[PDB]
């Protein structure tokens, strides 16, 4: 485990290729906790390690980048993950966040409400989600694919993620969705990433890297989640805070990735290759406009 | 003529021995930064902690109007550097101190301008 100096551990490709049956997740290091630096919140450490890992991927980083962050509130009424994202993203990146419950944020704009009420006119270059319902952790019931906010996320990716864009969507043993895994096959590359600070939890971030808008590979989401659990069950990850102490290369590199408007009939294999390499974003470059539907009752 | 004066109320609650506002969002950083007070990315030096700006603003945290005609907040969306000796109460610190307009350091906590 030279893994201890990395920000976390990504699901090895061979585990993605199995056909495992779904089992209960039973982590050897369950209940252990990493030693966080003095005064640092778990969620700051977690998002920092997520961003450190995203620095290793071929993310498209255009001028006037557009990032939306779902599940950004905390029971503290602040937005630690948003604060890390704003630290990480190039200055001038437009950052929108959202949560069911009210909170104070450093984002450029914040929407409060169920994510299903959120609509945006523009498309996005990066979607981050930490949405999570702790009631899914019922060990006494069958672990089926969950809908709720996952249904929204799947449609939001398909309708509002720019080609070439990327996502990081939090899942756990019980908080997961089969269509979302299937959607990972619509990116040039995908993984399930476990932060080293939270390695005693079954949570991971499902990362889709460079959206292609079409199935590149056909993924059975029930099988893939079973594969993910099998990997976690047989590969204990040593809790580690090490990468938090080296922040010298933290900021996301401003790549100035090209942004083009293209109609679907013009996305050829040459364009698909540029998208796949993190060298192209396809969307309009108009104004960013968002809203939350409000239900009016007595 | 009536206006809630939350700044005065917090200073008075602090003086009476109340616990400072908690859960200000402390950032991981190198601690080799410029040390200026309010910056677009964390800039803590060796003697400072950097915090997400909104979580250190009394008006943001208490859900009340910001005390200026335009309602603008100059902490939200930025990072505030707090001397490590004062980091137990970032809200109180930003409320009680002033940023030097020529060098960008805190008056009395880094500003060199009148030596
Ligand atoms: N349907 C939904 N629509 C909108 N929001 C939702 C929905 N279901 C759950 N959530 C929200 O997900 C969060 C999970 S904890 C994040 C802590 C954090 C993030 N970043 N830093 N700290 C909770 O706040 C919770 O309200
Ligand atoms: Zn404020
Ligand atoms: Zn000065």
């Amino acid at each position: 485990s030279s893994q201890a100096w990395q920000p976390g551990v990504a699901m090895p490709n061979l585990y993605k290729m199995q056909r495992m049956l779904l089992e209960k997740c039973d982590l050897q290091n369950y209940g252990d906790s990493a030693t966080l630096p003095k005064g640092i919140m778990m969620n700051v450490a977690k998002y920092t390690q997520l961003c450190q890992y995203l620095n290793t991927l071929t993310l498209a980083v255009p001028y006037n980048m557009r990032v939306i962050h779902f599940g950004a509130g905390s029971d503290k009424g602040v937005a630690p993950g948003t604060a890390v994202l704003r630290q990480w993203l190039p200055t001038g990146t437009l950052l929108v966040d959202s949560d069911l419950n009210d909170f104070v944020s450093d984002a450029d704009s914040t929407l409060i409400g169920d994510c299903a009420t959120v609509h945006t006119a523009n498309k996005w270059d990066l979607i981050i989600s930490d949405m999570y319902d702790p009631k899914t952790k019922n060990v006494t019931k069958e672990n089926d694919s969950k809908e709720g906010f996952f249904t929204y996320i799947c449609g939001f990716i398909q309708q509002k993620l720019a080609l070439g864009g990327s996502v990081a969507i939090k899942i756990t043993e019980h908080s997961w969705n089969a269509d979302l895994y299937k959607l990972m096959g619509h990116f040039a590359w995908w993984t399930a990433f476990v932060t080293n600070v939270n390695a005693s939890s079954s949570e991971a971030f499902l990362i889709g890297c460079n959206y292609l808008g079409k199935p590149r590979e056909q993924i059975d989401g029930y099988v893939m989640h079973a594969n993910y659990i099998f990997w976690r069950n047989t590969n204990p990850i040593q809790l580690s805070s090490y990468s938090l102490f080296d922040m010298s290369k933290f900021p996301l590199k401003l790549r100035g990735t090209a942004v083009m408007s293209l109609k679907e009939g013009q996305i050829n294999d040459m364009i698909l290759s540029l998208l796949s390499k993190g060298r192209l974003i396809i969307r309009e470059n108009n104004r960013v406009v968002i809203s939350s539907d409000v239900l009016v009752n007595n | 003529a009536f206006a809630v004066d939350a700044a005065k109320a917090y200073k008075d609650y602090l003086a009476s021995g109340g616990q400072p506002i908690t859960n200000c969002v402390k950032m991981l950083c190198t601690h080799t930064g410029t040390g200026q007070a309010i910056t677009v990315t964390p800039e803590a030096n060796m003697d400072q902690e950097s915090f997400g700006g909104a979580s250190c603003c009394l008006y943001c945290r208490c859900h009340i109007d910001h005390p200026n005609p335009k309602g603008f907040c100059d902490l939200k969306g930025k990072y505030v550097q707090i001397p490590t000796t004062c980091a137990n109460d970032p809200v109180g610190f930003t409320l009680k101190n002033t940023v030097c307009t020529v060098c960008g350091m805190w008056k009395g906590y880094g500003c060199s301008c009148d030596q």
